């Protein structure tokens, strides 16, 4: 009842008053780590049979 | 000339119609593993029957029938004869087996579902072969199946000429064992299944029946109006024309033998008729 | 944030009629059917009418049957209740609960003690 | 290599263990049914268990067959999600007191949870088994003046006996008449989508003794042979 | 009076949220990601098929070295697998039938169990003679397991469907801490790569993050419509995606602090049970209740790829520490290792 509504109310204002950064930069940050370990994906980037281990049935 | 292109064209349309339908069947069991079941084990060993049926006896009669004559030596005489009664003894106990799968499916449910596994079927499944293996190969290239009238006589030590003379005590030893013991059973255990089957429909209506035998006839009626009325006509004659000679022709013994060989092009339209099945073809080609 | 605000209520003399809206915001209101939910003073909540996504499926109790009437605006995203005849036994907090999920036929917790979907809910009373 | 030929070669002989077991284990669990009790504390829930902590079993024999009974306790009322998890059991106990026909409105929240269940989407293979728990409390209360039926269910008054009832000897018609509007109730909402892939079996029990695991069995046998039945394209 | 004013100040202090979220979306990912060239068509292959459980799977977990995985299903089994062979390493019986969730330790020598019983069990895999048998017995919780996840050999993050998470001390056996302001029930988490905090997804279309050491939540996400199944972090950390109910997977910021891309299609109808990233993120793997899996761009929302073979629901799904391959498990019993 009362003790419910004072902690919504206190979460609340607490996470009102947090620092935030555009999107532009967080869309940035993420592109640059995609693009950053493209080499090391074997999904994304196929990888030769010779040193895929399930390739050998 | 007319007369035997087009009976040609009918051995030729009944061939490949009998592989083409008991090959599909095989393939889409073998690739798919959602149609792997037991009762598929029993499915699988009928089509593997017809197959043989279709591949190693139908072509060889045809060109028998043909060509009036019979080119290959005597070995392969007593062989395909051999052959024959081996596909069509397995064929039958396999449809045999099927049917006493589904008395012991729906008669005893809970023993059912615990007892039978997938190891029992493979053993029953070449037990069936076993057996019919030895009472076909046995008996015909042991020469236990031959006549001593005239007539079979100048056959047996001539060649060109493969006509099946049986004496009396093997035109009815194999002629039940083959065909009416396995026709007794199945009537047995569908008379059953079709007596379990309205006991539970009359306890639907009973219940809930005011809140909104077609299906059991119809169903049951295609598996039995098939078998019957496919092999029922051959294997009275195979007795009638051995107890007393002179009142069937050899014509009908020949037309009545190749209306069994067609059952086999049905099979697959009787037991492979499940949604699952269906989508099964659908996948493929 | 999916939001149910309630309106209508106060006090009415018996006989009276009442007209309860339900405001919907923050869901695809078409794909989700919805329910009149109530609870009396010194009692649990109790399911009152439901209403399907297109409005051809309505269901009632047994004691609002004949009175109660429950009908949707899609194109507002509004859910609204009418009253007609109202007894002394009607008076309660009124919420507008919501479907768990959409496309389902079914609506297994809008009744309980706590559920996200479902508003503050607005007190009607017939008294004198 | 030969370290690792061995190694391999004792990584096969600790599958094949295992497999064995596994193999020994599966008859075990194939031989043995599951049972969803569901229901209310209300309802009563515990006097069928009297007679055969997140989670209560519950074993019994029956003619030499194996059942399972799951009580679900130490949950929360919300069974929206952890209900798909007996979406493989045979049958679904579902107990209700039909004699709370005056939250103060058993019935109708029991019908609710009973369509809910009948309709979800992971439970459409599932049948339910139907407990009409405390009829004699019924029959006390409408033969006294405690309530009015028809106050919570207005069609009970044009509610005609169906002719094949079989009320029990020494009965009043208004016990009978109840009973069977309760009973049809549920009745309308298993037969309005049931489809033939699982039905429901309303029983009426009061204090029968040992007559309860006799019904199940029953009723689960029933249940088995309808679904060999539909599978061979022949119900 | 005293109340009714609680409500107008979270109101208010809600709208002031939704202000300050809104100057701050000076673009979207869409825009920015025009020039990056698309993925093209993933085409993966069934390698592996693992066999040998007798009831429906609900959850695997890989191993750190990418080659041992571990299953859980309602047989009453956790099985131990070795995927380059298809061999079985371990067969673990368990007291209750009903598991929902298993776990791997990271160093390999433990794993974890739950579901319909409020108890998580662990199992010493590393005995000196004789079998696995367990260990220790959390108790406490008064819902059913959702999840659970690994910190070392010694702490555990579960969740539980009593709207509360707990980290517990396995060597004492009393949790640590406890985590609450969940309206419904958690159904799934995930560990940060620094394993310093965490993300929760409850059946009441809302996302929080929770510090380990506090105890406290820092921040909520409400962007979903419906109940929230699957979560996963992003590989750096700086995000993570959702799945639900309402058929949609979304992808939030933990800097900008809001939604960043959704990846729905008019033709899913149907909920998304499990979750997963690449390697290098490019690429969001989910699964479905329509027995299929789907490949999304990450940066651009296009699907790029099914995984179509399994017969019934798609529960469990995962991708290994080296990226190599992605294992999935489904109600058929059977698990499929895709590369
Ligand atoms: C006549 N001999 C039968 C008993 C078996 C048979 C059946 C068909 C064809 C040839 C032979």
């Amino acid at each position: 009842s009362i003790a419910q509504a004072r902690k919504l109310v206190e979460q609340l204002k607490m996470e009102a008053n947090i620092d935030r950064i555009k999107v532009s930069k967080a869309a940035a940050d993420l592109m640059a780590y995609c693009e950053a370990h493209a080499k090391e994906d074997p999904l994304l980037t196929p990888v030769p049979a010779s040193e895929n281990p399930f390739r050998e049935k | 000339e007319v007369w035997v292109v087009g009976m040609g064209i009918v051995m030729s349309l009944i061939v490949l119609a009998i592989v083409f339908g008991n090959v599909l069947v095989i393939t889409a069991i073998a690739k798919f593993e959602r149609l792997q079941t037991v009762t598929n084990y029993f499915i699988t060993s009928l089509a593997c029957a017809d197959l043989v049926m279709g591949l190693a006896v139908v072509p060889f009669g045809a060109a028998h029938i043909l060509m009036k004559m019979w080119t290959f030596g005597n070995f392969w005489c007593e062989f395909w004869t051999s052959i024959d009664v081996l596909c069509v003894t397995a064929s039958i106990w396999t449809l045999c087996v099927i049917a006493v799968d589904r008395y012991f499916a729906i008669t005893s449910p809970f023993k059912y579902q615990s007892l039978l596994t997938k190891n029992k079927a493979r053993v029953i499944i070449l037990m069936v072969w076993i057996v019919s293996g030895l009472t076909s190969f046995l008996p015909i290239q042991m020469h236990w199946y031959r006549a001593t009238h005239q007539e079979a006589i100048n056959c047996y030590a001539n060649e060109t000429c493969c006509d099946f003379f049986t004496n009396q005590a093997y035109a009815i030893a194999s002629s039940i064992v083959s065909f009416y013991v396995p026709l007794v059973i199945m009537v047995f255990v569908y008379s059953r299944v079709f007596q379990e089957a309205k006991r539970q429909l009359q306890k639907i209506d009973k219940s809930e029946g005011r809140f909104h035998e077609h299906k059991a006839l119809k169903t049951l009626g295609i598996i039995m109006g098939t078998f019957t009325l496919c092999w029922l006509p051959f294997f009275i004659v195979n007795i009638v024309h051995v107890i007393q000679d002179n009142l069937i022709r050899k014509e009908v013994y020949i037309l009545l033998n190749w209306i069994g060989y067609v059952n086999s092009g049905f099979n697959p339209l009787i037991y492979c008729r499940s949604p699952d099945f269906r989508i099964a073809f659908q996948e493929l080609l | 944030q999916v939001q149910l605000q309630e309106s209508g209520g106060g006090l009415v003399q018996p006989g009276g009629s009442l007209r309860l809206s339900c405001a919907a915001s923050g869901f695809t209101f078409s794909n989700y059917k919805m329910n009149w939910v109530r609870q009396a003073p010194g009692k649990g909540l109790e399911w009152v009418s439901d209403i399907s996504q297109s409005g051809a499926s309505i269901s009632y109790t047994g004691s609002v049957k004949g009175r109660f009437t429950i009908s949707r605006d899609n194109a507002k995203n509004t859910l609204y209740l009418q009253m007609n005849s109202l007894k002394p036994e009607d008076t309660a907090v009124y919420y507008c609960a919501r479907c768990p999920a959409p496309f389902t036929r079914d609506c297994f917790d809008v009744t309980s003690t706590t559920y996200a979907y479902r508003g503050q809910g607005t007190q009607v009373t017939v008294s004198s | 290599t030969e370290d690792q030929r061995n190694e391999e070669k004792a990584q096969r002989e600790a599958n094949k263990k295992i497999e064995k077991q596994l193999q020994k284990d599966k008859q075990v669990y194939r031989a043995t049914h599951r049972l969803l009790l569901l229901g209310a504390g209300e309802s009563g829930k515990n006097t069928i268990v009297k007679q055969m902590s997140g989670i209560f079993e519950t074993k019994f024999q029956v003619d030499k067959v194996n059942f399972h009974m799951f009580d679900v306790g130490a949950q929360r009322d919300e069974r929206r999600k952890w209900i798909q998890c007996f979406n493989d059991v045979t049958a679904i106990i579902f107990v209700v007191a039909s004699s709370s026909y005056n939250q103060t409105n058993r019935l109708q929240a029991a019908l609710k949870l009973f369509d809910s269940i009948w309709n979800n989407k992971w439970l459409r293979d599932t049948s339910v088994i139907l407990f009409l728990n405390k009829q004699d409390l019924l029959a006390e209360k409408v033969l006294a003046g405690k309530s009015k039926i028809e106050d919570y269910f207005p069609e009970f008054a044009r509610y005609t006996t169906p002719e094949d009832a079989t009320p029990e000897p020494g009965e009043d018609p208004r016990v009978t008449r109840a009973k069977y509007f309760i009973r049809d109730e549920f009745l309308r909402i298993s037969t309005a989508s049931g489809d033939g892939r699982h039905y429901c079996y309303p029983h009426f029990t009061c204090a029968v003794d040992t007559e309860n695991i006799r019904r199940v069995f029953n009723d689960c046998r029933d249940i088995i042979q309808r679904m060999h039945l539909r599978q061979y394209e022949l119900l | 009076s005293e109340l009714d004013q609680l409500r107008q100040e979270a109101e208010q202090l809600k709208n002031q949220i939704r202000d300050a979220r809104k100057a701050c979306a000076d673009a979207t990912l869409s825009q920015i990601t025009n020039n990056i060239d698309p993925v093209g068509r993933i085409q993966m292959r069934t390698r592996r098929t693992l066999r040998g459980h007798l009831a429906k799977i609900y959850a695997m977990h890989w191993g750190t070295d990418s080659r041992l995985l571990v299953s859980a299903s309602q047989d009453g089994k956790l099985i131990i697998w070795d995927s380059y062979t298809t061999n079985k390493v371990h067969a673990i019986p368990l007291r209750s039938s009903w598991v929902m969730t298993c776990a791997y330790a990271p160093s390999g020598n433990y794993v974890a169990c739950g579901g319909l019983d409020n108890i998580c069990s662990i199992y010493n895999l590393k005995t000196r003679e004789g079998n696995v048998r367990v260990s220790r017995e959390l108790a406490g919780h008064t819902g059913y397991l959702s999840c659970c996840r690994f910190l070392d050999d010694n702490q555990i993050v579960t969740s539980s469907g009593d709207t509360t998470c707990a980290l517990w001390d396995i060597e004492t056996g009393q949790q640590t801490t406890t985590f609450t302001g969940h309206t419904g029930d958690v159904m799934s988490l995930s560990l940060a790569p620094d394993t310093r905090l965490f993300v929760s997804g409850a059946c009441d279309a809302s996302a929080k993050l929770w510090d380990v050491r506090e105890g406290m939540c820092r921040q909520t996400f409400t962007g979903h419509e419906s109940d929230i199944n699957a979560i996963c972090f992003f590989p750096n950390g700086n995000a993570f995606a959702t799945g639900s109910d309402d058929a949609t997977c979304r992808l939030f910021d933990l800097r900008a602090d809001q939604e960043l891309m959704t990846y729905s299609h008019d033709n899913i109808i149907c909920g998304i049970t499990s979750v997963s990233f690449s390697k290098s993120g490019r690429l969001l793997l989910a699964g479905y209740d329509d027995f299929n899996c789907n490949v999304w761009d990450a940066l651009k929302a296009d699907r790029a790829g099914v995984l179509a073979g399994h017969d019934n629901r798609v529960s469990c799904l995962g991708v290994t520490d080296d990226g190599m391959a992605v294992a999935t498990g489904s109600w058929d019993s059977f698990l499929k290792i895709w590369n």
